[PDB]
RNA sequence: AACCCCCCGAAGCCAGGGAGCCAAGAAAAGCCUCUAAGCACAACCUGCGGGAACCCGUACCGCAAACCGACACAGGUGGGCGG
RNA sequence: GCCGACCCGCGAGGGCGGCUGGAGGUAAGGGAAGUGCGAAUGCCGGCAUGAGUAACGAUAAAGAGGGUGAGAAUCCCUCUCGCCGUAAGCCCAAGGGUUCCUACGCAAUGGUCGUCAGCGUAGGGUUAGGCGGGACCUAAGGUGAAGCCGAAAGGCGUAGCCGAA
RNA sequence: UAGCGGGCGUGGAUCCCUGGAUGUCCGAAUGGGGGAACCCGGCCGGCGGGAACGCCGGUCACCGCGCUUUUUGCGCGGGGGGAACCUGGGGAACUGAAACAUCUCAGUACCCAGAGGAGAGGAAAGAGAAAUCGACUCCCUGAGUAGCGGCGAGCGAAAGGGGACCAGCCUAAACCGUCCGGCUUGUCCGGGCGGGGUCGUGGGGCCCUCGGACACCGAAUCCCCAGCCUAGCCGAAGCUGUUGGGAAGCAGCGCCAGAGAGGGUGAAAGCCCCGUAGGCGAAAGGUGGGGGGAUAGGUGAGGGUACCCGAGUACCCCGUGGUUCGUGGAGCCAUGGGGGAAUCUGGGCGGACCACCGCCUAAGGCUAAGUACUCCGGGUGACCGAUAGCGCACCAGUACCGUGAGGGAAA
C-alpha cells in the first residue's frame, strides 16, 4: 500500500515538477548510501529499509 | 547516479591504518575515474580530496559443493583528504 | 494460477488417516507443497534447537504439514464440498445447502 | 562478369569429345568448363567527360543507342559514373 | 658508529667515439626550421605565481612443485646480476 | 529377488510351499514384436589374477635434544653433518590466475607419514603524471574509401588506419 | 531456498494476462579502433571552483532509391538471424556397373546467395489428335507404361481420368495534352508525367455513324463487426462400521451422471481433492471479406483508314544444358559464340524436312488457394522406462579431450 501514497503526491510534485523531481531522487539515493553504509557496519540495518528505499527510487524515476 | 559510484566502506585493519593520515578507502564502483571519485566523494561528504588512487580487485572463485563459481570484482579507491580534515562516519 | 485451493485460516475437519475425526482450526496452508496444519498431526522433534540462536530448543512436538486432500470445511453440519453461489455484487462461498 | 546493358553472365556448361563413324557410331570422354561472354570496353563521349562500359560484342551496338537518347536527358554537374547509373 | 687511503677495473657509461672491411647495413613521430591558408585585441616563444594531469597492469610462481610435458615428471623455456 | 530332495511337462518350461520384498499384476482365447546369448581380440559397468609382488622418480646425507599434538623418522625450534654457489642464489619478460599472507583443520590431493603444504573453510592482500602499456611513431604484416578482378562466397589493393622486445 | 535478518498484503498483495517504462557493455554493431564483451574520439547542452580533468544526455558507420540546383542537407529502406522446408548459383567421390572410361551414385552431399510463413509455379507462341481439352499448384492414377541405356548396369516421362483448390490482372507499343532539355527553332527529336491501351470470336489506335447513357461488372484494396488467440471462472453425487501404521479396500444402506477421460489423496475413490461432461469470459494487444459497406479498377456495334502490337530478339549455324531422350531420324524450352527479320498478305508449334490442315501469340510483369516443413504450443500412442528413450530425466553441449575446427561422459 506504500505505493498508492508516494506516486500520488509525485504527481502533486506538479508545483514545479520535472526540475523538482530531479532534486528529489537526488537526496533520496543519499539516503541510500547511508545505509549501505549503515549495512555494512553491521548493527544499524535491518534489511528491507534498503530494499523499499531502491524500490521507492524505481517508481520516482518515472 | 552521484552518490552511486562509492559503494561502501572497505573494512579491514589496513583500511583503518588509513585513518592515521586522510587516507580514507572504501569501495567503489567497476567503471570509475578517480576524477569522477575525487568529485564524487567531495559531494558525497564536503570535503576537498587532494590525490586520489584506485586499484583493482579481481572476486576469488569460491565453490559452494560439487557447483563452482565466482564472487563479483571490485575496485578498491583510497582518498586523500586536504591536509587536517576527516570522515566523522569513517572514524567510527 | 489455480494454486487457489479448498480453505484458508479457519474451522477445518480431518478425515485424513491417524487423524480420521480430528477437527481443529487450521493455522496455516502452504500453497507450495499442497499442505496445511491443524492441531492434529504432532511428531516430536528429538533435534535440539532448529538455528544455533538461542539456548534449547525445546523437544517441540509442533503441528506437521499435512496433505490438503485430508481435510474437509464445516458449517452447521459436518463439513460438505464447496459450490460457489454469488449475490448482487461480489462473490463468496455455500456448502451443500448452508452458508459461509 | 556480365555488367553492361549486355545482362550476361558466365555459363559453366560442359564440353564432352567424341570420337566416331557416325555412320559407324559415336563414343566419348566428357568434362566441364565455362563459357564466357565476348566482354570489351566501350569509350564514350557523353554529356562531358568520358565513360566506359564493359558489354559483350553481342550488345556493343545496344550502348550506341544510350548515347542518343542521353540528349533529351539532362545530366551535367560533374557526374563521373552517375552518368552511367542514370544511363538508364 | 666509522664512514678514510691505496690498487685491479670492466663487454657498461660518455655514444651519433675512432679505425679498418664489404656482404654496403628500417620506417615514421617527438625535436628544429621555412613559408601558404589564416590571424596579427590573435598566436608563438621566455619567465613567474596558481591551477589540472585520465584508462590499464602492479599479489604470488616465474630453469619450476605454480610455465610446456596427462603427474610435487631426472625432459623443455628467452633477457640481466652471478661474489 | 533368495530357496527345494515336492507336483506336472519328452523338453523349453509350468505349478505349489517357505523366505525376502512393498504396489502393482493382467485368466481363458487371440493379436503384434526392439522376443530368448557364452564366445564377435564384441560394447558398458563391476570385480579378480599377477601380489602383498615391481615400484615409491636421481646415490647432495643425514643424527640428535627440545616443543607441539589423539597420534611425529616425515610439523616446529636449537645444535652437529652434508649439497648447490655461472646456481640448486637474486632479478625481468612469457605463460600461469589467488597457488601470496593470517586464522582454523586433515576425507581426499601428497607415491609413506603427516599436527605439515601450494590441500579444505574464511578473512584479509595488488595504490603510481615519472615503471610497463594506452589517449605518441612507424616495420614486416594486416585492415582497407577509390580503383581493378572474380558464377557467389570472395581475390588483389592506393590513401587513411591497426601493428612493437 | 531452508536458516540469520527483517518487511508486505480483504485501503485487497503474491501470482497470471495485455500494454507502457528503465534495459550497463559485446554482438549485423554502425563515431573510430579493437585480440567480442574492450580502448580512444568529434560536435551540442549540463554537472564538479571547473580552463587544463572528468562525467552525463543527445548525435557522428556504410549502401540503395527519391526530393534537394552542383553543393550540404531531408525523407523511405537495406545490412544480420532462423529447427526444417523453398528457389536460384555452384557441384563431389565412394558406389553400382560384380574391372573400368560413357552411364551410375545425382544435380544427391556440400558451398553460396536470396525468399517466407511458406517457397516456387502461373493467365498459354499450352497441351496434342478428340473440327477436342484450356492458367498454375499438389495427391491419386495413367505406369515401371512411352521411351532412354557401353540397348549393360540401370534410368523413367506426358496427355487423359480421379480429387484438393480456384483467379485473375497491370502494363510496352500506335496516339493526344502538358512541363523540361537539346538543336542544323521543326507542323520535331527526346526525357518525365498524365490521358489512351492490353488481345487469339485477334486486339488497339484514327475518322464517321448509333443514343450514348442513367444501368451493369466489381476487388488480392479499405473501414466496421462476428468469430477467434493472448489470463480465467461455474461445474453434479457419501456417509457408517470393519482389516490396517495408513483405506480408496471388505461390508451395510444411499446418490450424481450432457460429468464412470485422467490424476492425487499414507493402499485399490464416479461421490474427498484437481478435474471431467455441459455452459459463461476481455479494459488491452492480436487476429480476421467468414458478414456487411465503400472505393480503386472495369462494360457496347458497324463501317472506312493501314498506324500500332515487347529486337541483337525471332530464326539459322557452332558449342551446350534441361527433358523419357547418352547425337540418335533430334523437334521443343533454355543459351556461350557468329550472322540476323517481319507488325497479323505477321511469328511460333503440331518430334529432321516440305505441302495441306490445325494449336498458339515469344522476345515485359504481378497474382490468393491447395503444397512442404516442425524451433514453437496442444492432443494421442499394441513408443522408451535410466546400458532404454534426445548426447542431456540430474546445473550437459557442461565435465573432460583437442592449439583449433571438433569431440563428448557419467550421474
Amino acid at each position: 500500500m506504500k505505493l498508492s501514497e508516494v506516486r500520488k503526491q509525485l504527481e502533486e510534485a506538479r508545483k514545479l515538477s520535472p526540475v523538482e523531481l530531479e532534486k528529489l531522487v537526488r537526496e533520496k539515493k543519499r539516503e541510500l548510501m547511508e545505509l549501505r553504509f549503515q549495512a555494512s557496519i553491521g548493527q544499524l540495518s535491518q534489511n528491507h529499509k534498503i530494499r523499499d528505499l531502491k524500490r521507492q527510487i524505481a517508481r520516482l524515476l518515472t | 547516479t552521484a552518490y552511486d559510484v562509492i559503494l561502501a566502506p572497505v573494512l579491514s585493519e589496513k583500511a583503518y591504518a588509513g585513518f592515521a593520515e586522510g587516507k580514507y578507502t572504501f569501495w567503489v564502483h567497476p567503471k570509475a575515474t578517480k576524477t569522477e571519485i575525487k568529485n564524487a566523494v567531495e559531494t558525497a561528504f564536503k570535503v576537498k580530496v587532494v590525490k586520489v588512487n584506485t586499484l583493482h580487485v579481481r572476486g576469488k572463485k569460491k565453490r559452494l559443493g560439487r557447483y563452482l563459481g565466482k564472487r563479483p570484482d571490485r575496485k578498491k579507491a583510497i582518498v586523500q583528504v586536504a591536509p587536517g580534515q576527516k570522515i566523522e562516519a569513517l572514524e567510527g | 494460477r489455480v494454486k487457489m485451493h479448498v480453505k484458508k485460516g479457519d474451522t477445518v475437519l480431518v478425515a485424513s488417516g491417524k487423524y480420521k475425526g480430528r477437527v481443529g482450526k487450521v493455522k496455516e496452508v502452504l500453497p507450495k507443497k499442497y499442505a496445511v496444519i491443524v492441531e492434529g498431526v504432532n511428531i516430536v522433534k528429538k533435534a535440539v534447537r532448529v538455528s544455533p540462536k538461542y539456548p534449547q530448543g525445546g523437544f517441540i512436538e509442533k503441528e506437521a504439514p499435512l496433505h490438503a486432500s485430508k481435510v474437509r470445511p464445516i458449517c452447521p453440519a459436518c463439513g460438505k464440498p464447496t459450490r460457489v453461489r454469488k449475490k448482487f455484487l461480489e462473490n463468496g462461498k455455500k456448502i451443500r445447502v448452508c452458508a459461509k | 562478369s556480365g555488367k553492361r546493358p549486355i545482362v550476361a553472365n558466365s555459363i559453366q556448361r560442359r564440353g564432352k569429345a567424341k570420337r566416331e563413324g557416325g555412320v559407324g557410331k559415336k563414343t566419348t570422354g566428357i568434362s566441364k568448363r565455362r563459357q564466357y561472354p565476348n566482354l570489351q570496353k566501350v569509350r564514350v563521349r557523353v554529356a562531358g567527360q568520358e565513360i566506359t562500359f564493359r558489354v559483350a560484342a553481342s550488345h556493343i551496338p545496344k550502348v550506341y543507342e544510350l548515347v542518343e537518347r542521353a540528349k533529351g536527358l539532362r545530366l551535367e554537374g560533374l557526374s563521373p559514373k552517375e552518368i552511367k547509373k542514370e544511363l538508364l
